[PDB]
C-alpha cells in the first residue's frame, strides 16, 4: 500500500474535495464520525482505502487531505458542516483576505507570505505515510488562489519531493458561472507556470457540467451543488482503482505511463455515461454497449470538443457496476466500424479496461439516479487543444488592449510574464497540432 | 470580517450618507437604536461589512460623519436614525467652506482634517481585516469636493495598498445657481483620477431630468433626488452585504470593473423608478427589470449609453425570480445590442441575485456600468469650466485662498486627458 | 481482436484489448522571483508615498 | 434579429447570400470578431471551428463542414476511394488515380502502368499530360508541393457541331440534418477549339475550365451549355435523355461520396452545426459513362444561376434553423 494526498486549493478546490470526500465515505462505508463498522483491523492498515485514509487509535478514518484557502468562508464551511470531525483543525488553513481573482497577487504577494505554513502541514501527513506516492491536487484555472497559489505550491512539490507523482484535477473557466473575466488570464497564467510540475492533470469545464446538468439531469440553473456532485463521480471513478482492489491504474505512475507518453500533452480527455436524473420514475436501463457507446459523444464529455478531428494516443475505459469482458469486446466491435477512431502511428489502437463490480454510489436526495452499470472514458485526444485555442483567444483579445494587467504589475509580476506565458501556449497548442494532423 | 469605513463630508455627503444608513439598517434589521429586530440570519451574516458590534446585542454603523458648519449633522443627529451613530464620530468645524474648493482642501479644511483621521483611524484599528473605505460628497461644494479630497489623499498615505471608492454626486445648473461649482468640480476630478479605485457618478442632471420627466415631480426636492441615490446605493453595494458569489468585496468589484486605472468612473442605473410614498402595487418582470436597467432614461449619470461601448458591467438583481429567466435576460440584452460590448473584453457583463429586496419593491434590478459614454458628463463639465477659466472668472475666490492658475490647468489637462481616454478604447 | 494482461480479483477484473499494432528551478531560484517581486511591489510604493508627501 | 459575420470576401457566392439576408431585414451583419452571431459565413483556411458553440443563449450555425477537406483535396480524396471499403478500390466511376510525392505509391503505379504498355491500350496520364511516365515523375520532383498522377480518358464525349470535350458542374448543399441537396440546375463548361488526339502540347482543346478558354463563345453564350439545351442535345443526337444518360450517375456518385464521410463530418449531436456548399466536376465519356474528376470544398456559382442558387442556400441552409416572421434542389434520399 502506498498512501496519496489530496490537496485543496481555492473556493472550486476546496468545495469540490467536500463532494469528493462525502462520496469516499459513503462508498467505503465510513461515516462523518469518522468510524467505518466493516474495517476490522483497528488503528491502522495497508487495505487499498488506506491510500485515502489514515487510521486513529480510536478508529477514525481520517482524509490524507489539506485543504487551503486565502479567505475562511468556505473552510469555514467544513469546519462546521456534516463531516467536521472526520478533519483535523491542522488540515484547514485559512488566510485572511483573498486573492482578489488575480493570479499575481495569489501567487506573489500571498503566496509569499502563507507557502512555508502549507507545506509545513502538508510535511505532517507526508511524515504518518509509510510509502507516499504523491499528489491530487484540485483547483480552479480562474480564482486568483486557485491558480496562483496553486502554480506556486507546484512548484515546491517538485522541490520538496521531487521522485513523487502529481496529479490535477483542474476547473476550467465557462462564463455561465465564472465570477471575473481576468480568467483567460489566470488560466494562461498557471498553466504556463504549472506545466513542468504536472505529470497528468484532468480538466473540467464548468460549461459541459453545467450544460449535462441541463440536458440530462432537467435542471433549470446549476448551482456548484449540482455541478460538483457531478464532479465527484467523475473523480471517484478516475480514482476507484487506488481505492480499491484491482491491477489497472493502481498507483499514480500508471496514469502518466497509461494515459501520457508525451510529457507536455499531459491532458486526457474525461467522458462519463449515464448520467440520469434521480426524479425520473420508469428508466430503461443503458446496456454496456450503449453507455460504451456513449463515450464518443460530445456532450458527455467533460470538455466539449470533437475527437473525431484529432488523433488518439492512450484510452481507458473505467467501469462500474454489473460489466463482464465479454460485452465489453463486442461493444467495442460495434463501436470500432460506426465511429473515427483514430490513433496515433507510434501508440496501438486498443483499449485498456477497468471493472469493479460495484455500481456508482449516489448521494441520498442528490440528483442522480442509481444504475446498474457506468464507465469514465479517460482518452488522450488532441482535440482536447481546442479548449487552449479559445482560452488563447479570449487572452489575445484583451491582451492586445493590456486591459487589467495593472492589476498584475501592480502585485509585482512584471508584464513579459504574460508573453512568456502565452508563447508557452502557443508551443503546445502547437505540439497538439504536429501530433494530430 | 471584511471592513469598510464609511465617511460622509459636506451637506450633500452627509444627507446622502444618512439615507444610505437608514436604508441599509432597515434591510439588516437594525432600528434607530442598534438593536437587531430581522427575521432572517442572511441580514447578520455579513453584517460586520458595515457595523461594529458593541456590548448589549448593539450595531454602530462603520461611520464617520465630517464637515466644516454644523448645520446637516444637527439634522442627521436630531433626525429618526441619528441616535444610531457614535457620538465620537461627529467631527465638525463651525467655519463652514462658503462652496470653495481651496477652502475644504487648503485652509478652512487643513484645521479639521487631522482630528478627522483619528477618527478614521481608531475605527481602522479596530477592523480585523479593512477592506477599504467608502465617502460620499458632492464635486460641486466646498467641504465635500475640496475636503472630501483632501481626506482621500490622507488615507491613501495612511492606507495605500486598501480600497478606496466614492459616490460622488456631480453638480447641473438644474439643481445649483452657484457660478463656481464647475471649478470645485474639476478640481475634485483631477483628484479622484488619481487617488480613487471606484467612482460611482452620480449626477444631479440625471436625477434632476428622472423626477421631472419621468416621476412626473414637477418641483423636485432635495429629497426626491436623494431617494433615487438611497435606491442606487441600497444596489450596487448588495454584493458587499449579502452572501454572495459576484464582487463580494470590493477589491473583487475593482478588478472586474476597471480595465486601466485612471477608466473607474462608473455610471449607474435603477429600476423600477420610484417616488417616495408613491406605491408600486405592480411588481416588475424578469424582462422589465432588464429591459428599464439598461434604458438610458434610468441611469443616474446624464450620458447616452449608445453614444458610447460598455467595457465592464455589473447587473444585480433583487428579489425571488428565476435565475434562468434573468440568465436568459441578460444574455439577451448583450446579443441582441452586441455593437455596444467591447468585442476585446470577453464576457464583460456579470449577474448576482440576492433573495432579499429592497423594502416596498418585490422586485428590483441594479446597474452598474464601465461606458466610455461617461465622457458626455465629463465633457459638460470640462465646458462650464472652460468658459470661465479662458477669462479667469471667479478666480480670486480661490487665488485668495493661496491658490495658483497652474493648478486649474493640470486639473483641466487631466480632465481632457480623462477624456479623450474614454474616446481611444470607444474607437478600438 | 486480441484479449491480454486478464487480471480478476473479488472487486473485479481489468485487461488490455488490441485492434491494431503501431507503424525544475530550486529553492533559490523561487525565492528570488518572489522577493524581486516584492521589491518591485515595494517600489511602486514608496514612490506613491514620495509624490503623496510632496 | 438574427446576426452573422463575414469572414471570406472573395466569395461570390456567400456575397450574394450576406446582401440577401440584409435585404430581409431580419438579420444583422456584425463585425468579423464580435463572436455573438448566428451564422457564421467563415473563411477558406485555418477556419476556427473550436472556437463555434461555445456561446450561451446563441444558437451558431457555419457554412463549412470540419474534415469536408477529405473529399475536396486531390491527394485526400484518391485516398479516401482507395481506403474506405464503401467506396473501395473496385469503384467503377473515379479515374484510376495515384499520390505521389516529390523528391507515397509511385511504384505501385509504374507496376500498373508498365502492365498497360503489355496490354497494348490507352495510356494517357494527367498532372500535365503526358502518356511516357518519364515526363510526369520528372515534371513533379521539379516543381513543388504533392501531386496525382490520374487516368486521362481519352474517349470523351464530344459535341456537335464542333467535335467540342467538356465537364459539367453540379452544385450540392448539405444541410444540418445532412440532407444532400443536388441544385436541379447544372452546367457543362465546354471546350471551344476542338477535340484532338495527337496534339498534347495545345492546352486548351484538353482542358476545359472557364478561364483557360481565353476563338472562344462562339457556340454558346462563355463557353456554358446549361441543362434544357444539354438535354435538347441528348434527345435529338442521341435518343436519350440527361436525367436517363447522366444523371442517375451523378446522383449516384454524390452520395456515394457524401454518406461515406457522414459519420466523420456530421454536426447531429454537435454544439455548433455546419452546412456546405460542394461543387462536383464530373467527365462524361462516349458510352454515356460518367466519372468524378474533383469536389470542390468552395465553388463559385455560373453567372446565370447565382441569383435562384444563393436564394435556395438561405431557404434550406439558414432560414431552416433560423425561421423568419417551388423547390429548387432535388433532395438524394438515404
Ligand atoms: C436655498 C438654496 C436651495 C437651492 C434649492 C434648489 N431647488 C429648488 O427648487 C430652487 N430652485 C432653483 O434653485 C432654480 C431657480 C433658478 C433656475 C434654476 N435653479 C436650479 C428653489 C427652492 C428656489 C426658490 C431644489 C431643492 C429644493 O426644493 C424645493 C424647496 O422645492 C429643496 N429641497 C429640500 C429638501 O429636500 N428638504 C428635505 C430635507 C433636506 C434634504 C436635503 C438637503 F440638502 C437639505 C434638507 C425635507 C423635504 C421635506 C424632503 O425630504 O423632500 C430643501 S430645499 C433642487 C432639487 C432643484
Ligand atoms: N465547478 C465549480 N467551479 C467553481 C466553484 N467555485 C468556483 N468555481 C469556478 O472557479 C472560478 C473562480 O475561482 P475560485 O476557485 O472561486 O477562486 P479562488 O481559488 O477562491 O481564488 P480567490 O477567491 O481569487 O482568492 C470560476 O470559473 C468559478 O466558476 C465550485 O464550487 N465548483
Ligand atoms: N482524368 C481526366 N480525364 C479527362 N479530363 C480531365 C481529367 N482530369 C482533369 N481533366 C480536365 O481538366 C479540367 C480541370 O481539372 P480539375 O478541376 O481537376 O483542375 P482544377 O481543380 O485546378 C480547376 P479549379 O481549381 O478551378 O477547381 C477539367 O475541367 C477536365 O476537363
Ligand atoms: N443630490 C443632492 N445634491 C445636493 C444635496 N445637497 C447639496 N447638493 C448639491 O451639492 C452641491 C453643493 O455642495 P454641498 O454638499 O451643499 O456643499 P458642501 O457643504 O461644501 O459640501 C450642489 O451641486 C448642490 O446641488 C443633496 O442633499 N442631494
Ligand atoms: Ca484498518
Ligand atoms: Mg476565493
Ligand atoms: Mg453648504
Amino acid at each position: 500500500m502506498r498512501e496519496c494526498i489530496s490537496i485543496h486549493v481555492g473556493q472550486a478546490g476546496v468545495q469540490i474535495g467536500n463532494a469528493c470526500w462525502e462520496l469516499y465515505c459513503l462508498e467505503h462505508g465510513i461515516q462523518p464520525d469518522g468510524q467505518m463498522p466493516s474495517d476490522k483491523t483497528i488503528g491502522g492498515g495497508d487495505d487499498s482505502f488506506n491510500t485515502f485514509f489514515s487510521e486513529t487509535g480510536a478508529g477514525k478514518h481520517v482524509p490524507r487531505a489539506v485543504f487551503v484557502d486565502l479567505e475562511p468562508t468556505v473552510i469555514d464551511e467544513v469546519r462546521t458542516g456534516t463531516y467536521r470531525q472526520l478533519f483535523h483543525p491542522e488540515q484547514l488553513i485559512t488566510g485572511k483576505e483573498d486573492a482578489a481573482n488575480n493570479y499575481a497577487r495569489g501567487h506573489y504577494t500571498i503566496g509569499k507570505e502563507i507557502i512555508d505554513l502549507v507545506l509545513d502541514r502538508i510535511r505532517k501527513l507526508a511524515d504518518q505515510c509509510t510509502g507516499l506516492q504523491g499528489f491530487l491536487v484540485f483547483h480552479s484555472f480562474g480564482g486568483g488562489t486557485g491558480s496562483g497559489f496553486t502554480s506556486l505550491l507546484m512548484e515546491r512539490l517538485s522541490v520538496d519531493y521531487g521522485k513523487k507523482s502529481k496529479l490535477e484535477f483542474s476547473i476550467y473557466p465557462a462564463p455561465q458561472v465564472s465570477t471575473a473575466v481576468v480568467e483567460p488570464y489566470n488560466s494562461i497564467l498557471t498553466t504556463h507556470t504549472t506545466l513542468e510540475h504536472s505529470d497528468c492533470a484532468f480538466m473540467v469545464d464548468n460549461e459541459a457540467i453545467y450544460d449535462i446538468c441541463r440536458r440530462n439531469l432537467d435542471i433549470e440553473r446549476p448551482t456548484y451543488t449540482n455541478l460538483n456532485r457531478l464532479i465527484s463521480q467523475i473523480v471517484s471513478s478516475i480514482t476507484a482503482s487506488l481505492r480499491f482492489d484491482g491491477a489497472l491504474n493502481v498507483d499514480l505512475t500508471e496514469f502518466q505511463t497509461n494515459l501520457v507518453p508525451y510529457p507536455r500533452i499531459h491532458f486526457p480527455l474525461a467522458t462519463y455515461a449515464p448520467v440520469i436524473s434521480a426524479e425520473k420514475a420508469y428508466h430503461e436501463q443503458l446496456s454496456v454497449a450503449e453507455i460504451t457507446n456513449a463515450c464518443f459523444e460530445p456532450a458527455n464529455q467533460m470538455v466539449k470538443c470533437d475527437p473525431r478531428h484529432g488523433k488518439y494516443m492512450a484510452c481507458c475505459l473505467l467501469y462500474r457496476g454489473d460489466v463482464v469482458p465479454k460485452d465489453v469486446n463486442a461493444a467495442i466491435a460495434t463501436i470500432k466500424t460506426k465511429r473515427s477512431i483514430q490513433f496515433v502511428d507510434w501508440c496501438p489502437t486498443g483499449f485498456k479496461v477497468g471493472i469493479n463490480y460495484q455500481p456508482p454510489t449516489v448521494v441520498p436526495g442528490g440528483d442522480l439516479a442509481k444504475v446498474q452499470r457506468a464507465v469514465c472514458m479517460l482518452s488522450n485526444t488532441t482535440a482536447i487543444a481546442e479548449a487552449w485555442a479559445r482560452l488563447d483567444h479570449k487572452f489575445d483579445l484583451m491582451y492586445a488592449k493590456r486591459a487589467f494587467v495593472h492589476w498584475y504589475v501592480g502585485e509585482g509580476m512584471e508584464e513579459g510574464e504574460f508573453s512568456e506565458a502565452r508563447e508557452d501556449m502557443a508551443a503546445l497548442e502547437k505540439d497538439y497540432e504536429e501530433v494530430g494532423v | 470580517m471584511r471592513e469598510i469605513v464609511h465617511i460622509q463630508a459636506g451637506q450633500c455627503g452627509n444627507q446622502i450618507g444618512a439615507k444610505f444608513w437608514e436604508v441599509i439598517s432597515d434591510e439588516h434589521g437594525i432600528d434607530p437604536t442598534g438593536s437587531y429586530h430581522g427575521d432572517s440570519d442572511l441580514q447578520l451574516e455579513r453584517i460586520n461589512v458595515y457595523y461594529n458590534e458593541a456590548t448589549g446585542n448593539k450595531y454602530v454603523p462603520r461611520a464617520i460623519l465630517v464637515d466644516l458648519e454644523p448645520g446637516t449633522m444637527d439634522s442627521v443627529r436630531s433626525g429618526p436614525f441619528g441616535q444610531i451613530f457614535r457620538p465620537d464620530n461627529f467631527v465638525f468645524g463651525q467655519s463652514g467652506a462658503g462652496n470653495n474648493w481651496a477652502k475644504g482642501h487648503y485652509t478652512e479644511g487643513a484645521e479639521l482634517v487631522d482630528s478627522v483621521l483619528d477618527v478614521v483611524r481608531k475605527e481602522s484599528e479596530s477592523c480585523d481585516c479593512l477592506q477599504g473605505f467608502q465617502l460620499t460628497h458632492s464635486l460641486g461644494g466646498g467641504t465635500g469636493s475640496g475636503m472630501g479630497t483632501l481626506l482621500i489623499s490622507k488615507i491613501r498615505e495612511e492606507y495605500p495598498d486598501r480600497i478606496m471608492n466614492t459616490f460622488s454626486v456631480m453638480p447641473s445648473p438644474k439643481v445649483s445657481d452657484t457660478v463656481v461649482e464647475p471649478y470645485n468640480a474639476t478640481l475634485s476630478v483631477h483628484q479622484l483620477v488619481e487617488n480613487t479605485d471606484e467612482t460611482y457618478c452620480i449626477d444631479n442632471e440625471a436625477l434632476y431630468d428622472i423626477c421631472f420627466r419621468t416621476l412626473k415631480l414637477t418641483t423636485p426636492t432635495y429629497g426626491d433626488l436623494n431617494h433615487l441615490v438611497s435606491a442606487t446605493m441600497s444596489g450596487v453595494t448588495t454584493c458587499l452585504r449579502f452572501p454572495g458569489q459576484l464582487n463580494a468585496d470590493l477589491r473583487k468589484l475593482a478588478v472586474n470593473m476597471v480595465p486601466f486605472p485612471r477608466l473607474h468612473f462608473f455610471m449607474p442605473g435603477f429600476a423600477p423608478l420610484t417616488s417616495r410614498g408613491s406605491q408600486q402595487y405592480r411588481a416588475l418582470t424578469v424582462p422589465e427589470l432588464t429591459q428599464q436597467m439598461f434604458d438610458s432614461k434610468n441611469m443616474m449619470a446624464a450620458c447616452d449609453p449608445r453614444h458610447g461601448r460598455y467595457l465592464t458591467v455589473a447587473a444585480i438583481f433583487r428579489g425571488r425570480m428565476s435565475m434562468k429567466e434573468v440568465d436568459e435576460q441578460m444574455l439577451n440584452v448583450q446579443n441582441k445590442n452586441s455593437s455596444y460590448f467591447v468585442e476585446w473584453i470577453p464576457n464583460n457583463v456579470k449577474t448576482a441575485v440576492c433573495d432579499i429586496p429592497p423594502r416596498g419593491l418585490k422586485m428590483s434590478a441594479t446597474f452598474i456600468g464601465n461606458s466610455t459614454a461617461i465622457q458626455e458628463l465629463f465633457k459638460r463639465i470640462s465646458e462650464q469650466f472652460t468658459a470661465m477659466f479662458r477669462r479667469k472668472a471667479f478666480l480670486h475666490w480661490y487665488t485668495g485662498e493661496g491658490m495658483d492658475e497652474m493648478e486649474f490647468t493640470e486639473a483641466e489637462s487631466n480632465m481632457n486627458d480623462l477624456v479623450s481616454e474614454y474616446q481611444q478604447y470607444q474607437d478600438a | 481482436m486480441e484479449v491480454i494482461e486478464l487480471n480478476k480479483c473479488t472487486s473485479g477484473q481489468s485487461f488490455e484489448v488490441i485492434l491494431k499494432p503501431p507503424s525544475d528551478p530550486s529553492l533559490e531560484e523561487i525565492q528570488k522571483k518572489l522577493e524581486a517581486a516584492e521589491e518591485r511591489r515595494k517600489y511602486q510604493e514608496a514612490e506613491l508615498l514620495k509624490h503623496l508627501a510632496e | 434579429m438574427y446576426t452573422f459575420v463575414v469572414r471570406d470576401e472573395n466569395s461570390s457566392v456567400y456575397a450574394e447570400v450576406s446582401r440577401l439576408l440584409l435585404a430581409t431585414g431580419q438579420w444583422k451583419r456584425l463585425r468579423k470578431d464580435n463572436p455573438r452571431f448566428n451564422l457564421m459565413l467563415g473563411e477558406r483556411n485555418r477556419l476556427p471551428f473550436g472556437r463555434l458553440g461555445h456561446e450561451p443563449g446563441l444558437v451558431q450555425l457555419v457554412n463549412y463542414y470540419r474534415g469536408a477537406d477529405k473529399l475536396c483535396r486531390k491527394a485526400s480524396l484518391v485516398k479516401l476511394i482507395k481506403t474506405s471499403p464503401e467506396l473501395s478500390e473496385s469503384c467503377t466511376w473515379f479515374p484510376e488515380s495515384y499520390v505521389i510525392y516529390p523528391t507515397d505509391e509511385r511504384e505501385v503505379f509504374l507496376a500498373a502502368y508498365n502492365r498497360r504498355r503489355e496490354g497494348r491500350e490507352g495510356n494517357v496520364w494527367i498532372a500535365l499530360i503526358s502518356s511516357e511516365a518519364s515526363e510526369l515523375l520528372d515534371f513533379i520532383d521539379e516543381q513543388g508541393q504533392v501531386h496525382v498522377i490520374q487516368k486521362y480518358l481519352e474517349k470523351p464525349l464530344l459535341l456537335e457541331p464542333g467535335h467540342r470535350k467538356f465537364d459539367i458542374r453540379s452544385w450540392v448543399l448539405v444541410d444540418h440534418l445532412y440532407n444532400i441537396y443536388l441544385y436541379r440546375e447544372g452546367v457543362l463548361r465546354t471546350s471551344s477549339e476542338p477535340y484532338n488526339s495527337a496534339n498534347f502540347q495545345d492546352k486548351t482543346c484538353h482542358l476545359t475550365n472557364h478561364c483557360i478558354q481565353k476563338n472562344y463563345g462562339r457556340y454558346e453564350e462563355g463557353n456554358e451549355m446549361f441543362f434544357e439545351e444539354f438535354n435538347q442535345y441528348l434527345m435529338d443526337a442521341l435518343n436519350t435523355t440527361l436525367e436517363n444518360s447522366i444523371l442517375l450517375q451523378i446522383k449516384h456518385i454524390i452520395r456515394s461520396c457524401l454518406m461515406c464521410i457522414e459519420p466523420a463530418i456530421s454536426t447531429k449531436h454537435l454544439h455548433y452545426q455546419s452546412f456546405q456548399l460542394f461543387g462536383f466536376d464530373f467527365m462524361v465519356d462516349e458510352e454515356l459513362k460518367v466519372w468524378l474528376i474533383e469536389v470542390n470544398g468552395a465553388p463559385a456559382c455560373a453567372q446565370k444561376l447565382y441569383a435562384e442558387l444563393c436564394q435556395g442556400i438561405v431557404d434550406v441552409a439558414i432560414s431552416s434553423v433560423f425561421p423568419l416572421a417551388t423547390s429548387i434542389f432535388i433532395k438524394l434520399h438515404h
